[PDB]
């Protein structure tokens, strides 16, 4: 209820400065039980927004970039605090989130959902640090949509190995076939 | 041999580029497969033999490159295995080869040999630096004997690099992804660069030295992996400290240090503004505080605990200059500081200054 | 895959071996193509990358022009001149077979 | 008027840059003999024919010819751009006309007077408004050519127009409270 | 004052701290913000004749002092919101204050190395031109724009031409 009725407030602000201030503040209002807030935000709210076709109009550009920043910050902060054990709920919800990212990137329809997912990817690249080595928790069947974030690049090269699971045998091939295009 | 013998069948039978193609198609049937090592190798040394590269044999190589015929990778390897002992213009011929090709590296197709392609690009970078070293030795022995004419021309060949994709996870990131199997080649980029440290600073050509240092930094930009005019101020750090004061005072210093480093990284907070916001939040919580038994909490927080947090932060990074700049920012806020002086009943910044100075 | 292009690709002449572009996702309305001439008589040239406006037929399949392909050499630039001219002549209803046939004629006429 | 113009049309229906320099020579004669007041309907019929051809390559090289006609000063920038982005044929549905049109406007917009840049920005924003909130995954990249012309008009390093005019038009077409 | 003349490196974004609506609800006010606040109320309630002293005050005793960029931004923040009052009753003081604003920009250009906030300055100037002054300040501003650094002239080109 908390995350829903605060993101619903963030998504109504029309001016850029206010949405950025709003997410900067929501990150700290959320630090209360950051872990569960991350679980619920990512799992139940971002798929709900990305799979409605009528909540899509809220993800427009001034409020959408803010929500993308907040989601990336939440994901990084929930993981960085205290093969990978898929029994940990955070890992399962991150896997589901990136699977949905994939299905949205490579889908017949494009719209504000595609732009929001690209923005989430761009931000996850920007604030990428040593903690989230593999685009934190890109699942093994993933890196298959690195090809899609290349075909729909709107983004410089060399961010894709930052995405890519480097230091891996299959990672070599996937990153190479990828950058071959862009 | 027999495959070499076709290039001879064009030794001075200046057949053409196109008739060369059709001849190759006839002679060695393309039924199963080819370009394992055949065309690039069979063409290279039969062209570069002796002083001048055979213009027509080199012409067919230019062709096969342009028509996406051989590999775009076996060509790089063939140029890599070239052994600069040819002190003559032939190196310039191979540079002319690299010209039209290097800027665009498609390698699209089976694309499994794309890791092979970055392997080849690494070997070609090694060959490039080796040619640079040979041409710089020619520069030096010419400063001894002969005025340079074409010594630095391979610098433009390095400027053919230095674009993103030419040095992106095509070259750089797959350079290390490749040293995962060819760590000797990472040591190779280090090693050629070691002797480059010897053969770089001695040259007296200023502009060329600057471009060479640029390429050398882009090599040192193999570790490669914004918003300078951060205008609005940083409110999330404010709220993070303020929450850590209100709800959870007794929480370990390590937890708050962890939370605060994260936010600084994610939002790229300049270190002067970080401490400004921490100290502003502490004071604001102190001023807007309940009267009796919560005020001690804010003051204990502000004056004892945040100092140890900043000490641990100093450990986790010129931090003295930085906190000095932060306090200079803070002193230039007379309203907040004077309300603090009012409420705390004593000079709230004289004390904070002495207390912060008492630590590291 | 539009399953009409499937037909036209099925019924072609063997020399024009055509596959779908590894780059892109042919899934969405228009499938890209990466077709590479063969045929013993000809001279191997650079591939021709096709794009079909899924509303096709009654929609000409785009060509992808690039001097990055042909600039180097004379044979290649002559190929490009002949190709662009003849393609401009092709009327208003191009089918993939029309493009590839035109390309074969262009290679051949450049061999002159 | 109409007859010789239709004749040039039948010609362009009936070495490529050489054919194009021949078409430019054909254009220059009619222009030297074209009236000074009927320029507007002239260009309107010109672009009307340009959009009729359903072949991406044909509209491509006709647009290249128009780029020479506007670059070599024979054709006024304001009139040609306004006509290009002011037509009834220009619809987001026909993706190829859209892509090529805005790739042309990007090139020739540099040089319109600042009043004309205001009018053009107004009409281009009005054109992007018609695009709905859901488009096929394929058209997106080509449709996004409008973002290119908007970006070039807006970028203050281009200083094509008074920035204040740009914000005035943008706000009139996007009042406070609407994304 | 040190707050704007020399120690400008320690006050942050000018457009921020020169607002006291915000920068107060979060206790980050400065003395300059207070003075600019009390100078908008005094001028809001004043009569037209009392503000008729603002044009003279801008040239005789403010034009020589203002050198740095923050000083120019401060003078703009003060006298800006009241062009709307000057225009409707006393049409000449607006011309004088426009001539003063451009002259102050000349001074701030002829004394600083890089006009960091060129974009907002030029924005406000174009706003002045298009909303209040119109085409009645051309002759006096032509000379002043002629003598700015090339970057400023590139932007303010359309004011006259």
């Amino acid at each position: 209820w908390f995350c829903n009725n605060l993101i619903k407030e963030l998504l109504k602000e029309t001016r850029k400065e206010h949405t950025l201030r709003a997410v900067e503040l929501l990150y700290s209002i959320f630090c209360l039980d950051m872990q569960q807030v991350t679980l619920v935000l990512l799992g139940h709210i971002l798929p709900g927004l990305l799979t409605d076709s009528s909540k899509w109009h809220s993800l427009m550009d001034p409020p959408g970039t803010a929500l993308a920043k907040l989601a990336v910050w939440c994901a990084l902060s929930s993981y960085s605090s205290h093969t990978v054990n898929m029994r940990d709920p955070l890992n399962r919800v991150l896997a589901n989130l990136f699977l949905l990212i994939s299905s949205i990137l490579g889908s017949r329809t494009a719209g504000p959902h595609t732009q929001f997912v690209q923005w989430f990817m761009e931000e996850c690249v920007d604030c990428l640090e040593q903690g989230g080595r593999g685009s934190v928790l890109q699942f093994m069947p993933f890196t298959t949509v690195s090809e899609l974030v290349k075909v729909s690049a709107m983004s410089s090269p060399k961010v894709v190995l930052a995405i890519t699971d480097l230091s891996l045998p299959l990672g070599r091939q996937v990153a190479a076939k990828a950058i071959a295009a862009l | 041999v027999n495959l070499k013998q076709a290039i001879l069948q064009a030794w001075k039978e200046r057949w053409s580029d196109y008739q060369w193609a059709i001849n190759m198609k006839k002679f060695f049937p393309k039924g199963a497969t080819w370009d394992i090592l055949n065309l690039a190798d069979a063409l290279l040394e039969q062209a570069m033999i002796g002083p001048s590269p055979n213009p027509l044999i080199l012409s067919y190589l230019k062709y096969a490159i342009s028509s996406q015929m051989v590999s775009y990778s076996s060509v790089l390897t063939a140029i890599s295995k070239f052994d600069d002992f040819s002190r003559d213009l032939c190196v310039q011929a191979l540079l002319d080869i690299m010209d039209m090709f290097c800027d665009r590296l498609s390698c699209h197709g089976k694309a499994e040999e794309c890791i092979g392609l970055c392997r080849a690009l690494l070997s070609a970078l090694h060959w490039l630096l080796r040619c640079t070293a040979a041409s710089a030795e020619r520069l030096r022995e010419g400063l001894e004997a002969g005025t340079p004419a074409a010594g630095e021309k391979q610098l433009a060949m390095c400027l053919q690099r230095l674009e993103k994709t030419l040095s992106s996870t095509k070259n750089r990131a797959l350079l290390h992804i490749a040293k995962l199997e060819e760590a000797s080649s990472w040591t190779a980029i280090e090693h050629s660069l070691l002797k480059l440290g010897e053969i770089l600073a001695n040259l007296s050509n200023p502009q060329l030295r600057s471009q060479a240092e640029q390429c050398g930094t882009l090599i040192r930009s193999i570790p490669t992996m914004a918003e300078q005019m951060h205008k609005t101020g940083f409110p999330t750090v404010h709220a993070v400290i303020l929450l850590e004061g209100t709800m959870n005072l007794t929480g370990e210093t390590q937890s708050l240090v962890e939370q605060l480093t994260m936010v600084k990284r994610m939002q790229h907070i300049p270190t002067p503004l970080f401490v400004l916001e921490i100290w502003k939040a502490c004071f604001v919580g102190l001023i807007e505080s309940p009267e009796g038994t919560e005020e001690l909490k804010w003051t204990a927080f502000t004056f004892l605990k945040i100092p140890q947090v900043l000490v641990k932060l100093k450990k986790y990074s010129d931090f003295t200059e930085d906190v000095n700049c932060a306090f200079e920012f803070l002193l230039k806020l007379t309203p907040l500081l004077d309300k603090a002086d009012q409420r705390c009943n004593c000079d709230c910044t004289n004390f904070l200054l002495q207390e912060c100075g008492k630590q590291g | 895959i539009p399953s009409v292009l499937q037909g036209e690709v099925a019924r072609l002449d063997p020399k024009f071996l055509v596959n779908l572009d590894p780059s892109h996702c042919s899934n969405n309305g228009t499938v890209h193509l990466i077709c590479k001439l063969d045929d013993k008589d000809l001279p191997s040239v650079p591939p021709l990358e096709l794009s079909v406006p899924a509303d096709y037929p009654a929609q000409s399949p785009l060509w992808i022009d690039r001097q990055w392909q042909y600039d180097a050499n004379p044979f290649l630039q002559s190929v490009h001149r002949c190709m662009t001219s003849r393609l401009l002549q092709l009327p208003d209803k191009h089918s993939v077979t029309a493009l590839l046939n035109t390309w074969a004629q262009s290679v051949h006429q450049a061999c002159l | 008027m109409e007859t010789q113009l239709q004749s040039i049309f039948e010609e362009v229906v009936k070495d490529e840059k050489t054919k194009l320099i021949s078409c430019l020579g054909a254009f220059r004669q009619f222009w030297g003999g074209l009236s000074q007041e009927s320029h507007e309907q002239c260009i309107q019929w010109i672009v009307k024919f340009i959009h009729g051809q359903h072949s991406p390559k044909r509209i491509s090289f006709l647009y290249d010819c128009l780029a020479m006609a506007v670059e070599t000063g024979l054709l006024p920038p304001r009139l040609v751009c306004e006509s290009l982005i002011n037509s009834d044929t220009l619809e987001w549905e026909r993706t190829q006309l859209w892509a090529l049109t805005f790739k042309l406007v990007r090139k020739i917009i540099g040089g319109v007077d600042y009043k004309g840049v205001r009018d053009l920005l107004k009409v281009i924003l009005e054109k992007i408004l018609t695009i709905p909130n859901t488009v096929s995954s394929a058209v997106v990249q080509q449709l996004l050519a409008a973002r290119e012309v908007i970006a070039y008009i807006l970028e203050r390093n281009a200083c094509l127009l008074p920035a204040y005019f740009a914000v005035t038009e943008i706000r009139k077409l996007y009042p406070e409270g609407k994304l | 004052s040190p707050s704007l003349t020399s120690e400008t490196e320690w006050v942050g974004y000018p457009f921020r701290l020169f607002d006291f609506t915000a920068c107060h609800q979060s206790y980050s006010e400065m003395s300059c913000s207070y003075t600019l606040a009390l100078a908008h109320a005094v001028w809001h309630h004043s009569s037209i004749g009392q503000l008729s002293l603002i044009p003279k005050f801008l040239t005789e005793v403010l034009l020589p002092i203002v050198k740095t960029e923050f000083q120019l931004l401060y003078v703009y923040h003060l006298v800006g919101p009241f062009l709307q009052r000057f225009q409707q009753e006393r049409t000449r003081c607006m011309i004088e204050i426009g001539v003063a604003f451009y002259d102050m920009l000349l001074n701030v250009d002829q004394c600083s190395t890089h006009l960091n906030y060129m974009d907002p300055i030029c924005d406000f100037l174009y706003h002045m031109k298009y909303m209040f002054t119109g085409d009645s300040v051309k002759e006096q501003v032509e000379k002043i724009i002629c003598n700015l650094k090339p970057a400023l002239k590139l932007r303010l080109r359309f004011i006259t031409h």
